[PDB]
C-alpha cells in the first residue's frame, strides 16, 4: 500500500 | 511476492477499475505485467516508502497478481  | 518498497521519485500505479481503495498500488514491472495495463489507470510518483500489493487478493477486485508473481 501506499506509504501510511 | 514482490513486496518491493517505493523509492522517491519512483513511479506507482493504481487501477481505477480493480484497486480495492486508493492506497492499493503496483510497482511499475508488476502493473507492466497485470491487467491492469489495459484498465483506467492512474500513475503517481512515489514520496518513498510503501510497498507493491501485488498478490493481495484483499488488494484488487480482479488481478491481484501479475505475470511474473503467479
Ligand atoms: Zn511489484
Ligand atoms: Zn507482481
Ligand atoms: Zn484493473
Amino acid at each position: 500500500r501506499i506509504f501510511s | 511476492l514482490c513486496g518491493r518498497v517505493f523509492k522517491v521519485g519512483e513511479p506507482t500505479y493504481s487501477c481505477r477499475d480493480c484497486a480495492v481503495d486508493p492506497t492499493c498500488v503496483l510497482c511499475m514491472e508488476c502493473f507492466l505485467g497485470s491487467i491492469h495495463r489495459d484498465h483506467r489507470y492512474r500513475m503517481t510518483t512515489s514520496g518513498g516508502g510503501g510497498f507493491c500489493d501485488c498478490g493481495d487478493t484483499e488488494a484488487w477486485k480482479e488481478g491481484p497478481y501479475c505475470q511474473k508473481h503467479e
